[PDB]
């Protein structure tokens, strides 16, 4: 079981950092627990109470990681980022098989999202050795479109 | 100028794949909990409280422990203090972790063994570089992760690949720049043997209740289908450092689980040398494969009777007669004739007396007792006794599974396979004999074949419901109403399939009290070759 | 919801630029909150409520900053200045694709400025592998006149 309740931003952060924003607070939300925030049916980040202010930090910040699966296997990874501020799937086993395409969606896994919420499309492949990651494409980053029409996910602990 | 960074890129430990390309040893992706080296007290305490939260099942000071210890990393900077995470248990933590600014979590690698303890004895474990590892090979320092026992350690340098590294220009924010130096890691690591998967889930339902050891052989390069050492050990519980309670339990096992039986182990081969002893006899004396004399149930030489196997005696026998009944007198009477220095060449020409040369470590030579060999190790003479006993394969006389199986395949092939694992390990086979003793060997094949197959051999009762045509010889060896352990071991090596030789199979059962109860193992194996078609 | 306030410049602040401008008092601002300033149907800089006095620091100037959008995509950036004083958008992602001409609009997101204020144009676009910056034309550069039709834009 699981929630959807509707948030919306109030200004970014700082004015220095486009991936950090303040939300309008959300009734007895719990403090430190993290939440996923959906726009178009898509992953744009993640969200935290920390005292008595709802932040949200969204795709590409430092903070924000989650859980997500590849393709119809359901190739397992986490989301982080790189220095290029490119959305990126993390700790994915060496043995897996992934194609340029493939869809990358939430793996509901995490207590962050419900399962199957699109986030991206796997753009390359860095080999790691002991892992390998996914660079991804149509991934949300920059886009003022999907800053409108928030949802935060509420997956029941 | 500014300054530069190393980076080491360490490959991961290869894959050991079965002759089928099925997964026989492997790693695992899991995690770890890292904390930065060079703490305030203070700060490590409240930090190892937040750890605490998220492994509730482990204890604050458990976790003190941990953090100054003989782990750490490969890297300049970092401490494991929770290691060997399973990849589900960091479902939901993992997010938990990256809200923390001075708290790391990392993946790692750990060996796994699909099948457990199939053969535990061929593929060996790996474990925590010893100080005087990371002497041996200095490069076993970037992982920490070296080939203890068996194939992990006779193929360490393989299967753990070369490092390589990768210098970078950075900043004062220690920030990546350019690239300034690659060196790329090996890649092809992986390894491949000759083992097949099937034959060995056969090999351990057959000494499900047994101890000993059992070998399938290609006979023609000498690949290894079978190897199984009973009992065999679970692999997967040595791999993150053995528990104080299964030490215990393999240690203390009365059967003895960490004994390699086909390659590090010795036992008496009893019968089982007769083709052997016998193609000296014709090669030395004057004397053919018809030859017929008298076999009672006895002789006397001097003050002592030297007995046959079976109160009732053979009547007249030949060599052909000898092999297939298992008979005592016939290598007695030409035992007398025959000069040790003499008989030991032939038995150590077809493989007695050294290793087979298997690429594992440490296999064991064998015993074949001399004149001079008495000597060295008892400092007694070497009476006419001796030679007799030892021409029935007992006394002073030792050998391996190994060696047997080796020897069984230069009787059916007529050249000697070296055993061995590694598929890509091309081995030539030997010719250790002359012209007359290659032409005798058929001779002694036909008693093998009649061990099997005539009414009279030792192992027609036992060896029927076959689909192919076997050639063997049997053996018992010297330690109804017999308690365990006071019981002879059983010795069973044949050739398959007769009409034209290609695998040899051997067979030893602890305490199996008779060469011939061990038929039945025979077949089922044979047949399971027959069934996956090797035949 | 948002609001439009007039008011009108009165004097320039400092001595040694046209960036900084005092504004004509507006009843019941709050102290210190950012708003936007909008004149001719474009946007000009910010204004802040303090000590009493209404301040305007226009586009070029170092505390001038706000949210904006380019082109179809409404890519992402904030309003600075660089080392030639132009006016230039800044941490745009370097994946994103812009391009040379692109509309910039301002954000709406920051609670400064309404979505879709006219801002500039994109002359060119430097890449800095870790982000880029768009350089503007067309935009409102700060320069020698007192304006006397400015509008306080107040996001509530």
């Amino acid at each position: 079981k699981m929630t959807y309740t509707p948030t919306f931003m109030t200004s970014f952060i700082s004015l220095e950092d486009t991936h950090s924003v303040s939300l309008n607070p959300i009734v007895n939300l719990e403090e430190n627990k993290i939440y996923g925030l959906v726009s178009h049916n898509q992953a744009i980040g993640i969200a935290v109470l920390e005292k008595g202010r709802l932040n949200g930090f969204l795709n590409a910040h430092k903070r924000c990681a989650y859980s997500v699966m590849i393709g119809q296997n359901q190739v397992l990874g986490f989301i982080g980022t790189n220095f290029k501020q490119e959305l990126v799937v993390d700790f994915i086993v060496p043995s897996a098989e992934i194609n340029i395409g493939d869809q990358v969606l939430t793996s509901g896994l995490d207590g962050i999202f419900g399962a199957g919420v699109f986030v991206g499309e796997v753009s390359s492949i860095e080999d790691h050795y002991t892992y390998k990651s996914a660079v991804l494409k149509n991934a949300f980053l920059s886009g003022a479109k999907l800053l409108r029409h928030v949802f935060l996910s509420d997956v029941k602990n | 100028r500014n300054m530069t960074k190393k980076e080491f890129l360490v490959p991961t430990r290869g894959n050991i794949t079965d002759r089928n390309d099925e997964f026989l040893a492997t790693n695992e992706l899991v995690f770890g909990v890292f904390l930065p080296s060079g703490l305030k007290q203070k700060d490590l305490l409240e930090k190892i409280e937040i750890i605490q939260k998220f492994f509730p099942n482990f204890s604050k000071e458990t976790l003190l422990n941990n953090y100054q210890k003989e782990n750490s990393l490969y890297n300049h900077n970092l401490i494991k203090v929770v290691g060997f995470i399973p990849y589900a248990t960091m479902q939901p933590l993992y997010a938990k972790l990256i809200q923390t600014q001075g708290i790391f979590a990392l993946p790692l690698d750990k060996r796994y063994y699909p099948n457990n303890a199939l053969a535990s004895h061929v593929l060996g474990y790996v474990g925590v570089a010893s100080l005087q590892d990371l002497k041996d090979d200095e490069e076993n320092q970037y992982s920490q992760i070296v080939g203890k026992t068996g194939i992990e350690k006779e193929y360490n340098k393989l299967l753990q690949g070369k490092v390589g590294y990768k210098i970078m220009r950075v900043n004062a924010l220690n920030q990546e720049l350019a690239t300034l130096e690659v060196v790329l890691p090996s890649t092809n690591n992986h390894l491949q043997l000759s083992l097949d998967k099937r034959l060995q889930k056969e090999a351990d339902k057959l000494f499900e209740n047994k101890r000993g050891a059992i070998l399938v052989m290609d006979a023609e390069n000498g690949e290894l289908l079978v190897a199984g050492s009973y009992p065999e050990y679970n692999l997967n519980d040595f791999v993150g450092g053995i528990s104080q309670d299964k030490w215990q339990k393999l240690q203390d096992d009365i059967y003895n689980p960490l004994l390699n039986r086909f390659a590090n182990a010795l036992y008496p081969p009893g019968s089982v040398v007769k083709m052997g002893v016998g193609l000296s006899f014709l090669e030395n004396l004057h004397i053919t494969e018809n030859t017929t004399i008298p076999t009672p149930p006895f002789i006397e030489v001097g003050k002592h009777k030297f007995r046959d196997w079976k109160k009732t005696g053979h009547g007249n026998s030949n060599l052909y007669k000898a092999i297939r009944e298992s008979v005592d007198v016939y290598f007695y009477k030409f035992g007398l004739e025959i000069s040790i220095e003499k008989l030991s060449k032939t038995l150590r020409e077809v493989g007695f007396g050294e290793k087979t040369g298997v690429d594992l470590p440490n296999e064991f030579v064998g015993i074949v007792p001399d004149n001079l060999w008495k000597l060295k190790r008892f400092n007694q003479d070497w009476r006419v006794g001796d030679t007799l006993i030892t021409a029935i394969g007992q006394g002073s006389f030792l050998a391996t599974p190994l060696q047997v199986l080796a020897y069984t395949g230069l009787i059916a092939t007529g050249k000697l396979a070296t055993p061995h694992f590694a598929i890509n390990n091309k081995q030539p086979l030997k010719d250790p004999l002359n012209s007359f003793q290659k032409k005798k060997l058929q001779a002694l094949r036909v008693g093998m074949y009649e061990v099997c197959n005539h009414k009279d051999g030792t192992a027609y009762h036992s060896t029927r419901g076959s689909k192919i045509t076997l050639a063997c010889k049997t053996g018992t060896a010297q330690v109804k109403d017999m308690e365990y352990f006071h019981r002879s071991h059983a010795w069973i090596t044949a050739f398959l399939p007769y009409e034209k030789p290609k695998y040899a199979i051997t067979i030893l059962v602890e305490h199996g009290e008779g060469g011939s109860k061990l038929g039945g193992l025979l077949v089922k194996m044979s047949n399971k070759l027959y069934e996956l078609g090797y035949l």
